[PDB]
DNA sequence: GAATTCGAGCTCGGTACCCGGGGATC
DNA sequence: CACAGATCCCCGGGTACCGAGCTCGAATTC
């Protein structure tokens, strides 16, 4: 094998076809992040970061030897790597394997897929198989740390909640938690309310460290555009206060994981 | 007096006064600026040194040298000068209309008197007797003529004597539109009925015609316009020294002469002084019957060279505006000017006029003297009038018979004649070699799309510029005067920018030196230029060649020589050659006929031997070896009936038109005879070189280079729709059989030599050729007459002389004696690009490179560079070569998918390098300097916008020098900012109100001084992505001629960065986050990546 | 209705043609 | 008022589909 290589034959491939099938075309330019903890796959969908994690675990086979190496997704700045696990796009694919050989800083990628013949081992698309060499200098800013608060959502409640703000730099959308656990999102039209319960009706959230209160607003304004153009059946809301920019992570907990993470304004809190 | 005015200043007292403010030393600071414009009555003045002296003033004691004889009817020779002339070189032949009544006094003989009696052309030779003394011999009798179809004259004009065809074509001229021609008799005219026959269509039959020998050229040139406009007149545009030269046997229009006695004993007899039509020492008349052409002498007689340069200043506000020679405050401030012997080469003179004092600098002179040069002679005057009168008048008193300089068609003789008409008005007419009435014109290719380049007719006086010999001779992206001399003389020269002119200017004396070092260092530059090239040996050869003076042999194009060459043939055979063109004569990309096919190359990465076979001349000889002409052709299946189907004819079909061209036995092809003399001559000549002198080896080596190129244009000649005798059917004739004759050698070496067997039969030698691999002789490749054999199986050592005896076998089998196939080069290794780009290596010679954008004008020399170090790699890198060979093993489109191979890591090294050299914020901006001709006047441009267009009209936006037509514009591609945004905005906004995105390339043109003082980025991106594409363009050929694959794996060599915005950056960076690049150090780097993921988990 | 389909409607490059123009090649 | 020819690739600028996405908008409906 490969010095670095990560295998997917079926109940960890069919993960992934999980994984990937909403998300669409956007992550199709992406950058893919590989170290020996899984590939992050990094974009920014209208200005707003987002990632989508895929550890080691996740794999038939991950072996990681050697520093951390980033590869743009499009190769030849029309195909992509990450196009062999769009929803169908290869039917009936059996494995795909991705074969990093070569020195620290310039290494190269080899992404191999096969198909599963009516009744037959392989149908290896040379004709598809796709070699991208790596960055050789990147710098990505990830999320740090734990959150502040986080508030896990069904599908309805969280579609809710998005349709309330507002994609237009007129409106500010704020939300807030406030005593007793009543958490919200409004703006001058709207508004939106649930009641949060611990963990350790439908109007209703779970999460961790509600009694952490907060009250943060919101600009920059892509968050619905976002959170659709990505497709996120429910899923979890993460506030980061600590920050001089506080951050908002909303992590899907659905058949994908993808997270897009939001800036907010800067915010007084003890 | 004169019998004939002098239209010179030979006095003047009053004139026009304009002068810099700046140099009345004295002055206060607010009269410094500005312009002195008003009348002065005195004399033009000029200081050298501590002397002074009248401009116009021919006593002893002068600050030039003269070559004049008289000056202004006053005669300045020595007594008893009277010279005994016998043998005197021509350089120039003049044509003027002289009149018996204008010369009532001059006392010539009657012979010359019948000759010009109401009129008369007169056909000056100019020249030079071998003690120097100038010369003008007046030759009296010729007369011009053209014929007219007697039958059609007949029944069109009921003329039942030639007398009555006289007397109309008088009564015609009386009654002409405007009265240009009254008092004209018939008389004036004399026609005689010849039998001769229309040079077309063998068929022909020869008629009676009527000769009518009429005696002015204007006479003749209404005629032929306007005198029974339906009648075919036959050769009216000939001149009448073209006549002279014609119908005098053995005539030269540049060579050396002899005054014979002439028939009857009647001598050439001398012009008394006043007299004198030119200002020449010496000066006769003649007949035809007193020269003769006296061969045995060839060398030159010690014509004199004027190296020019003048150097202008622009008042106005902007003194950085360019100048401009309408406006009386921008005016010529310096003019140099070098006189050379033309015989001995020896620069004599150096001449600085200079308006103003002006000390050169001792540097310089010392510089001069260190190379026995003469010492400069600094001429100062108080205004621009002085300083360019006194510049006239030496070019009337020396009379250079030769005048060169770099750009001065297009600047500088625009400029002084410009300042000599619109501001000083001084008639130029005499200021030529004829004391008045002669031309001294400039014609700017302005608004003629016909034209393809300003010319220059000042009569007796040959101008070369020689910005267009080294257009001619050499390619260059830049034509400016430095950059030829660094190409061309390795002398890197100082340049002075005009912006700094005025600066300079105001200092005083010693700045205005500075600047005259220049003017000498530019005219210096243009000598070496000049006697490098020698182009008046090798225009005078094509002179004498053509049977045309050396100034239409500079300036009238192609066609003429042609013309006049098959004129001279025809008429010795009886033909006659019809106007046409004469009735034309008021006049996406069209094309008269077919031309050469390429065959479909079998493009690629050839390391076999490939055999260049090419055919010698092959329109030349194709016109010899079938007997193409006008006369031997016939449309008509009628016409050869009488003939057998070969052996008296070939007939062949070339526009679906079935034409009939007879065999040199039933008929010679005209242009056949010219062909065939001239490439006999020509073979003569270069017997002749090795074993002759050095000196004579140049001349000759000129002589038989000017029969190349004579015999180059016969075929094109009779493709020129709407030329002197067009003969479309002749044109494409020749290239039809060049098209069979391509194919049928290619089917030959296919059927011949498929098998080695054959080969070894035909040639033993091959035995000791066979290299190891399987044997195959395909062709791969052929332009117009050439084919490239890729002989695998065989080595490339000895292979060359067995393709010479290859080729000899097939022209033997296939072609008629003319024509030869030859083999002249072996490629070892090539690259077939496309139709018309290959790079080869020749076995044991050199890298050639054809049309692949290394050999092309237009591109910078960065990428240029940057692509012959990678084409350097494929070429001689052992590895590399090896690796782009086995990178034909492969379907191109598995090198998307696969590494590449091995050996190719050099070739990419070469372009990362390239990348990393272009973002260089310290770039050399000459390196990224795109140019690009100005074909036509910006206004005839169906696509106004191209980049160079674009700075050509930033450039008069800005006052700067506006380009010429067919000048080179150079260009730089700025980057796209803000700033250059809104200005293309806002210049859109005024132009078209006169009468998130990228921008074009042609709107982020921009100049390239301009981006230099300014601090003006430039597109990394434009530059970097043409790198790639002219890679991707030459190397496309390794992948299967795929574009997009190439494209693909030559930006895979590029280091591919990512990093999110700078803005962003910085808010992070406020946010806590720090750099994990390699911008500060890599061990930093690796702990704060540890750190952060270890801070994730 | 709330998701939910592919349905219908936008736009957004992509690739390709077409043309003039530069500037080679024979 | 002057005038070799034609062929050919390639690039810049222009247009015109057109499939791919790509969300909205509203019949058919778990
Ligand atoms: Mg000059
Ligand atoms: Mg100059």
């Amino acid at each position: 094998g490969a010095p670095c290589q990560v295998v997917l034959q079926g109940a960890e491939l069919n993960g992934i076809l999980q994984a990937f099938a909403p998300l669409r075309t956007s992550l199709l330019d992406s950058l893919l992040v590989m170290g020996d903890r899984g590939i992050l796959i990094h974009n920014t969908i209208f200005g707003e970061q987002v990632f989508l994690p895929l550890e080691h675990s996740q794999f038939s086979r991950y072996r990681w030897r050697g520093p951390t190496a980033a590869f743009l997704s499009l190769v030849d700045q029309k195909r992509s790597l990450l196009s062999v696990f769009r929803a169908n796009q290869y039917p009936d694919l059996r494995r795909v394997e991705l074969a990093i050989t070569g020195q620290a800083p310039f290494r190269t990628l080899v992404q191999r897929i096969w198909t599963t013949t009516s009744d037959g081992e392989a149908v290896e698309l040379a004709s598809e198989t796709l070699m991208k060499r790596e960055l050789t200098s990147f710098v990505v800013l990830v999320p740090q740390g734990t959150p502040d608060v986080q508030l896990r959502l069904t599908r309805p409640q969280l579609t809710k909640v998005l349709n309330a703000t507002g994609a237009d730099s007129a409106t500010p959308t704020t939300f807030e938690l406030g005593v007793n656990g009543k958490f919200s999102v409004f703006t001058t039209s709207t508004c939106v309310t649930f009641a949060a319960r611990e963990e350790g009706n439908a109007k209703t959230v779970y999460g961790e460290n509600t009694h952490r209160t907060f009250s943060v607003v919101v600009d920059d304004c892509s968050m619905r555009a976002v959170l659709r153009r990505l497709q996120v059946a429910g899923g979890t809301l993460k506030f980061f206060l600590t920050t001089p920019v506080p951050s908002l992570c909303v992590t899907a907990t659905g058949p994908n994981a993808v997270s897009a993470v939001f800036l907010l304004k800067p915010q007084k809190i003890c | 007096g004169p019998t004939q005015r002098h239209t010179y200043y030979s006095e003047c007292d009053e004139f026009r006064f304009i002068a810099p403010r700046v140099l009345d030393e004295d002055a206060p600071p607010e009269k410094r600026a500005g312009v002195h414009d008003g009348h002065l009555k005195r004399a033009p003045k000029v200081y050298c040194g501590g002397d002074e002296r009248d401009v116009l003033r021919v006593g002893s004691g002068g600050f030039w040298p003269r070559r004049s004889r008289l000056w202004g009817g006053v005669d300045h020779a020595p007594a008893g000068f009277n010279p005994t002339v016998t043998v005197f070189h021509v350089y120039d032949i003049l044509e003027n209309v002289e009149h018996a009544y204008g010369m009532r006094a001059a006392q010539f003989h009657a012979r010359f008197m019948d000759a010009i009696t109401p009129t008369g052309t007169v056909i000056t030779l100019l020249g030079l007797t071998p003690e120097g003394h100038r010369v003008a011999v007046h030759v009296y009798g010729t007369r011009q003529y053209f014929y007219m179809n007697k039958e059609e004259v007949d029944r069109h004009l009921q003329c039942r004597a030639p007398r009555d065809l006289c007397e109309r074509m008088a009564a015609a001229l009386r009654e002409s539109p405007g009265a240009s021609f009254r008092g004209i008799s018939a008389d004036h005219f004399e026609a005689e009925v010849v039998e001769r026959t229309d040079v077309y269509y063998y068929e022909t039959r020869p008629a009676l015609f009527y000769r009518v020998y009429v005696r002015s050229g204007r006479v003749l040139s209404y005629l032929c316009d306007n005198f029974c406009p339906a009648i075919k007149k036959y050769e009216g545009g000939v001149d009448a020294t073209t006549r002279f030269i014609l119908d005098n046997p053995g005539f030269v229009t540049f060579g050396w002469y002899r005054l014979k006695p002439g028939r009857n004993n009647t001598l050439a007899q001398p012009r008394a002084p006043m007299a004198f039509g030119t200002s020449s020492d010496v000066e006769f008349n003649c007949t035809a019957d007193n020269l003769a052409i006296e061969g045995g002498m060839s060398d030159l007689p010690a014509y004199k060279l004027m190296c020019f340069d003048i150097e202008c200043k622009a008042g106005g506000e902007d003194e950085l505006a360019f100048p401009v020679a309408g406006h009386p405050e921008d005016l010529v401030i310096q003019i140099s000017c070098l006189l050379y012997d033309l015989s001995t080469t020896a620069l004599e003179h150096v001449l600085l006029f200079s308006l103003g004092s002006c000390d050169l600098p001792e540097s310089h002179l010392n510089e001069l003297a260190a190379r026995g040069l003469p010492t400069p002679v600094v001429l100062e005057f108080d205004s621009e009038f002085e300083m360019l009168l006194a510049f006239m008048t030496l070019v009337k008193q020396y009379g250079p018979e030769f005048v060169t300089g770099y750009n001065i068609i297009n600047f500088d003789w625009p400029f002084l004649l410009a300042k000599l008409t619109d501001i000083y008005k001084v008639p130029l007419d005499g200021y030529g070699r004829m004391n008045g009435r002669g031309v001294f014109r400039v014609w700017d290719i302005g608004q003629s799309h016909f034209q393809k380049r300003s010319k220059i007719k000042v009569n007796g006086m040959v101008n070369i510029d020689m910005y267009g010999i080294i257009t001619d001779k050499i390619k260059l992206s830049s034509y400016k005067l430095n950059a030829v001399a660094e190409a061309v003389l390795k002398d890197k020269k100082k340049d002075l920018s005009y912006r700094d002119i005025p600066a300079y200017y105001a200092t005083g004396p010693a700045q205005r030196g500075v600047i005259g070092e220049y003017c000498i260092q530019d005219s210096l530059l243009v000598g070496q230029l000049f006697f490098k090239f020698l182009p008046h040996l090798e225009l005078s050869a094509v002179a004498r060649l053509a049977g045309i003076n050396i100034t239409r042999t500079i300036y009238d194009g192609q066609q003429i020589r042609v013309f006049t060459c098959l004129l001279r043939l025809a008429d010795q055979k009886g033909f006659i050659l019809p106007d046409t063109q004469g009735r034309f004569r008021g006049a996406g990309r069209h094309v008269g006929y077919q031309g050469a096919r390429v065959l479909d190359p079998t493009s690629g990465f050839h390391v076999n031997p490939v055999v260049v076979f090419d055919f010698a001349s092959l329109y030349p000889s194709i016109i010899q070896a079938h007997n193409l002409c006008f006369s031997t052709l016939s449309l008509r299946a009628d016409a050869v009936a009488h003939l057998e189907a070969g052996k008296d004819y070939l007939e062949i079909e070339v526009g679906g038109r079935r034409l009939f061209f007879v065999k040199a036995h039933v008929r010679e092809s005209l242009l056949s005879i010219l062909l065939r003399d001239w490439l006999a001559m020509r073979k003569q000549i270069r017997s002749r070189i090795p074993q002759s002198s050095p000196e004579e080896a140049v001349l000759l080596d000129k002589q038989q280079a000017a029969i190349k190129v004579v015999c180059n244009s016969v075929y094109g000649f009779t493709g020129v729709q709407h030329g002197l005798l067009p003969c479309l059917h002749v044109a494409a004739t020749v290239t039809t059989i060049g098209r069979e004759m391509l194919l049928a050698t290619r089917e030959y070496v296919h059927a011949r030599w498929a098998a080695f067997e054959q080969l070894l039969a035909d040639f033993p030698e091959a035995a000791d050729m066979r290299a190891p691999g399987p044997y195959s002789m395909r062709i791969i490749y052929g332009d117009t007459d050439s084919i490239f054999v890729l002989c695998r199986g065989l080595t490339a050592a000895g292979l060359t002389a067995m393709g010479d005896k290859m080729a000899s076998h097939i022209s033997r089998a296939l072609f008629l004696p003319p024509i030869k196939l030859e083999c002249e080069k072996t490629f070892t290794k090539l690259l077939l690009i496309a139709k018309k780009k290959y790079i080869g290596v020749i076995y044991g010679g050199k890298m050639l490179i054809k049309g692949v954008d290394l050999v092309r004008k237009n591109n910078c020399a960065f990428i240029n560079r940057t692509s012959r170090a990678l084409v350097d790699l494929l070429f001689y890198d052992d590895t590399v070569s090896g690796a782009a060979a086995a990178l034909a093993e492969r379907p191109a489109e598995e090198w998307l998918a696969r590494p590449l191979p091995e050996g190719l890591q050099a070739f990419g090294a070469v372009l990362v390098d390239a990348h990393r050299r272009i973002t260089d914020p310290e770039r050399d901006i000459q390196d990224f300097v795109l140019t690009a001709e100005l074909s036509r006047h910006p206004r005839a441009y169906t696509n106004k916008r191209l980049a160079h267009l674009t700075v050509y009209y930033k450039l008069m936006a800005r006052r700067a020098q506006v380009p010429s037509i067919k000048d080179r514009i150079p260009y730089v591609i700025v980057a796209q900012t803000r700033e250059v945004e809104e200005t293309v905005a806002r210049l859109a906004a005024l132009r078209e109100l006169d009468a998130p995105r990228k921008l074009l390339v042609s709107e982020l043109a921009e100049d390239p001084a301009y981006a230099i003082a300014h601090g003006v980025a430039l597109n990394t991106d434009y530059y970097f992505s043409h790198l790639l594409g002219a890679a991707c363009v030459t190397f496309k050929a390794l992948f299967g001629n795929n574009a997009k694959i190439t494209e693909s794996l030559l930006k895979r060599f590029i280091p591919e960065v990512w990093h999110p915005p700078d803005d962003v950056a910085a808010r992070l960076r406020a946010a806590g986050f720090g750099a994990v690049g390699a911008g500060a150090t890599a061990e930093e780097t690796r702990r704060m990546l540890h750190r952060a993921f270890d801070t994730l988990a």
